[PDB]
């Protein structure tokens, strides 16, 4: 099992013989740079907080804690300060965009230039 | 509302010259609830 | 703020929600001098024992709300901080004199019906206003009483006292960057600044301009509301000559 030698932060998926895939809880999802590491995921306008059943709740980055215990997107277009040029929201994050338009040079989750 | 100002916009920013006016309030010449209740204590009986 | 009362639309632009990112909770109150420089009280930045240890990317900076839960888009604005000053003669391991900090935000704030700075006193205004008897108002979000939270913001007005009379309130030593507030039990009016609220300013409107300034900074009491018991608060105007050091060798 591919498996043995994996570090897993929360469970393994044998994928074949040969390979696998560090998978999460329901909730939560692979961290980009640390594939073997999980975080609070959400790709929607609003996710369901991670509370303490016996309440904190922590929410994920580019989310803010709201009404009914859950996570809303961070609108950092409308709130402005988060980029300086073009603007567009992402649930979680943003992109933003700037420089030429002959040119044109984008960035996600940081500002443009 | 003469105000004077004391810090350096480049490095304190901008806003000084009109901090403490509320813009739905003094700039609508609009009063809050209980504005005047702290005004009233400025009374010095002698 | 205990036996306070709702706070009125656009009452307190200048108000500021110190918002921990993990977990998402409510740290401390704060206010807005100009654009890109916020007041609050340094053990609200710095003082281990109450879990605060904190760095820039640990909060978020959030203007113009009024609901506390709420997030409040196309009123609130999170901005983010570029560097936290304290002042260095503030030592959490002995007493809370000199609580004070500033926060730099990496980006200018835009102003708006919600969003904007309350001034600064100046000597004149400082020794004019800050008398026995005369009100300041405080607001906050903190705990409606010592022992539970408000919807919206709230707001009370309270009395400044006599140093003597506050200096023999309490048993824990008094400084000069510190004056207490709040009704005497025979006064009949109650109110009080509680957890949740430090950082928070307390203002005072001029008699003389029409403008508002923050005399001082919710900072501490014992309990909260008590009969016989004070809430303390930093002398802001005491400590002036620090905030300009700060802004000007930090302000760009
Ligand atoms: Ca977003």
């Amino acid at each position: 099992d591919p498996c043995f030698r994996a570090n897993c932060e929360y469970q393994c998926q044998p994928l074949n013989q040969t390979s696998y895939l560090c998978v999460c809880a329901e909730g939560f999802a692979p961290i980009p740079h640390e594939p073997h590491r999980c975080q609070l995921f959400c790709n929607q306008t609003a996710c369901p907080a991670d509370c303490d059943p016996n309440a904190s709740c922590e929410c994920p980055e580019g989310y803010i804690l709201d009404d009914g215990f859950i996570c809303t997107d961070i609108d950092e277009c409308e709130n402005g300060g988060f980029c300086s040029g073009v603007c567009h929201n992402l649930p979680g994050t943003f992109e933003c965009i700037c420089g030429p338009d002959s040119a044109l040079a984008g960035q996600i989750g940081t500002d443009c230039d | 509302s003469e105000y004077q100002t004391f810090f350096n916009p480049r490095t304190f920013g901008s806003g000084e010259a009109d901090c403490g006016l509320r813009p739905l309030f003094e700039k609508k010449s609009l009063e809050d609830k209980t504005e005047r209740e702290l005004l009233e204590s400025y009374i010095d009986g002698r | 703020i205990v036996e306070g009362s709702d706070a009125e639309i656009g009452m307190s632009p200048w108000q500021v929600m110190l918002f921990r990112k993990s977990p998402q909770e409510l740290l401390c109150g704060a206010s807005l001098i100009s654009d890109r420089w916020v007041l609050t009280a340094a053990h609200c930045l710095l003082y281990p024992p109450w879990d605060k240890n904190f760095t820039e990317n640990d909060l978020l900076v959030r203007i113009g709300k009024h609901s506390r839960t709420r997030y409040e888009r196309n009123i609130e604005k999170i901005s983010m901080l570029e560097k936290i000053y304290i002042h260095p003669r503030y030592n959490w391991r002995e007493n809370l004199d000199r609580d004070i900090a500033l926060m730099k935000l990496k980006k200018p704030v835009a102003f708006s019906d919600y969003i904007h700075p309350v001034c600064l006193p100046d000597r004149e205004t400082a020794a004019s206003l800050l008398q026995a008897g005369y009100k300041g108002r405080v607001t906050g979000w903190g705990n409606l009483k010592e022992t539970g939270q408000p919807s919206v913001l709230q707001v009370v007005n309270l009395p400044i006292v006599e140093r003597p009379v506050c200096k023999d309130s309490t048993r824990i030593r008094i400084t000069d960057n510190m004056f207490c507030a709040g009704y005497k039990p025979d006064e009949g009016k109650r109110g009080d600044a509680c957890e949740g609220d430090a950082g928070g300013p307390f203002v005072m409107k001029s008699p003389f301009n029409n403008r508002w300034y923050q005399m001082g900074i919710v900072s501490w009491g014992e309990g909260c509301d008590r009969d016989g018991k004070y809430g303390f608060y930093t002398h802001v105007f005491r400590l002036k000559k620090w905030i300009q050091k700060v802004i000007d060798q930090f302000g760009e």
